[PDB]
């Protein structure tokens, strides 16, 4: 929670989330 | 946490995530 914006992510959608911000890394 | 935990809660920024991966 470091920037104001912020969006629900659960599950594999958080993680997938995490990678799409990653630029798909490995997933 | 504020980042994964609170995430599905609240919700966390994108750029945050970058920690993560």
């Amino acid at each position: 929670r470091a920037a104001p914006y912020g969006v629900r992510l659960c599950g594999r959608e958080f993680i997938r989330a995490v990678i799409f911000t990653c630029g798909g890394s490995r997933w | 946490q504020d980042l994964q935990t609170l995430c599905c809660t609240d919700g966390c920024s994108m750029t945050d995530l970058s920690a993560l991966c």
